[PDB]
């Protein structure tokens, strides 16, 4: 499956 | 928040001809611009992401491209499935995660003028105490048109409510329904009820009318 | 595989309350962040709240802040969203959407999306509806129908002639009246020369009411 760049990070 | 505009709001295209969707956002938002498509009746389902990436089992006539802030989606060939709705979509500053309003492609036809009709309001209702006026605009193209309501020569605005049927499987005409709601006092203090229809396959505006008790 | 199902929609009360639910299958439920968008009827898509794969981070659209929260229970592969304070303008389908797998966040990628749900923000009442006539007025084109008016909620069906008649039937959006009541016409051309022989009757079901009607449709 397609693995996407992270746009906002976990806190 | 990120603005995203579309444009055109509605592509009227054959099927096998080339679509162009445009997005436009208010800043760049870098190559993070997604598509979705949104067939009638359905959720919507995503084509494209980061601006030209085919999503899991999207066929090839889908295509992406651009960067920044101006974007656009190309579908090669028409096919039937694609007269949808089409939303872009912006991950680079959220939240909120913003959409644009929707392209709707739509089916090409040559334009076709509007029968019209007009329904007094029934005695059965008249006996219940209200009455609705009823003006029906029947397969037309394309779907621009303008009902005008007159009550003894006088220009109705805001007291009537209309609602338009999504395209015809089989001609790719609209129709269109208008009702006039008035009380049955205010109902029988006036006599000539018109419905006046202008449509650009019109050469002039077609008025259907009625006398009340006639 | 991977399947999501919202439910919960109905008509609530402005400013009671509501939770949603969408049921998540076919992939690690507690592996995903996940959202919720909504769609007004005839409009477009509006986010509305995203919470992690561990419910520890939340976010929300302005339009709903203080009002909705969003929450999820891994172990029952649910996701919910409590819904307070509700307006009008809150009427909407609501579907859930799976986050896109990132590392270290939130991609912001929806996939793939439930069917939604269906919530009505109203104070109006149950209420079947009344069928008026629209009575048709050459060797040509008559046109006839039927009024659907005062119900409440959506949906009704129309058929014609239980379903025979097809041909040129246009059956309308509804329109929500001042009252908070809907009303639809649904209208047929036929042959003129056909209204001397060929009865015409419209077949109304508006199911929240248990409510059917067959209207003979005369000159």
């Amino acid at each position: 499956e397609t693995i996407y760049n992270t746009t906002l990070k976990y806190g | 928040e990120i603005v995203l505009t579309q444009s055109p709001a509605t592509l009227s295209l054959s099927p096998g001809e080339r679509a162009t969707l445009s997005c436009r956002a208010s800043q760049s938002v870098g190559s993070y611009l997604a598509w979705y498509q949104q067939k009638p009746g359905q959720a919507p389902r995503l084509l494209i992401y980061d601006a030209s990436d085919r999503a899991t089992g999207i066929p090839a006539r889908f295509s992406g491209s651009g960067s920044g802030t101006d974007f656009t989606l190309t579908i090669s060939s028409l096919e039937p499935e694609d007269f949808a709705v089409y939303y872009c979509q912006q991950r680079s500053n959220w939240p909120p995660l913003t959409f644009g309003g929707g392209t709707k492609v739509e089916i090409k036809r040559t334009v076709a003028a509007p029968s019209v009709f007009i329904f007094p309001p029934s005695d059965e209702q008249l006996k219940s105490g209200t009455a609705s006026v009823v003006c029906l605009l029947n397969n037309f193209y394309p779907r621009e048109a303008k009902v005008q309501w007159k009550v003894d020569n006088a220009l109705q605005s805001g007291n009537s409510q209309e609602s338009v049927t999504e395209q015809d499987s089989k001609d790719s005409t609209y129709s269109l329904s208008s009702t006039l709601t008035l009380s049955k006092a205010d109902y029988e203090k006036h006599k000539v009820y018109a419905c006046e229809v202008t449509h650009q396959g019109l050469s002039s505006p077609v008025t259907k009318s009625f006398n009340r008790g006639e | 595989q991977v399947q999501l199902v919202e439910s919960g929609g109905g008509v609530v009360q402005p400013g009671r309350s509501l939770r949603l639910s969408c049921a998540a299958s076919g992939f690690t439920f507690s592996s995903y962040n996940m959202h919720w968008v909504r769609q007004a009827p005839g409009k477009g898509l509006e986010w509305v709240a995203v919470i992690s794969n561990d419910g520890s981070n939340k976010y929300y659209a302005d339009s709903v802040k203080g009002r909705f929260t969003i929450s999820r229970d891994n172990s029952k592969n649910t996701l919910y969203l409590q819904m307070n304070s509700l307006r009008a303008e809150d009427t909407a389908v609501y579907y859930c959407a799976r986050d896109g797998r990132s590392v270290g966040g939130f991609s912001g990628i929806l996939d793939p999306w439930g069917q939604g749900t269906l919530v009505t923000v109203s104070s109006a009442s149950t209420k079947g509806p009344s069928v008026f006539p629209l009575a048709p007025s050459s060797g040509g084109t008559a046109a006839l129908g039927c009024l659907v008016k005062d119900y409440f909620p959506e949906p009704v069906t129309v058929s014609w002639n239980s379903g025979a008649l097809t041909s040129g039937v246009h059956t309308f959006p509804a329109v929500l009246q001042s009252s908070g009541l809907y009303s639809l016409s649904s209208v047929v051309t036929v042959p003129s020369s056909s209204l001397g022989t060929q009865t015409y009757i419209c077949n109304v079901n508006h199911k929240p009411s248990n409510t059917k009607v067959d209207k003979k449709v005369e000159p």
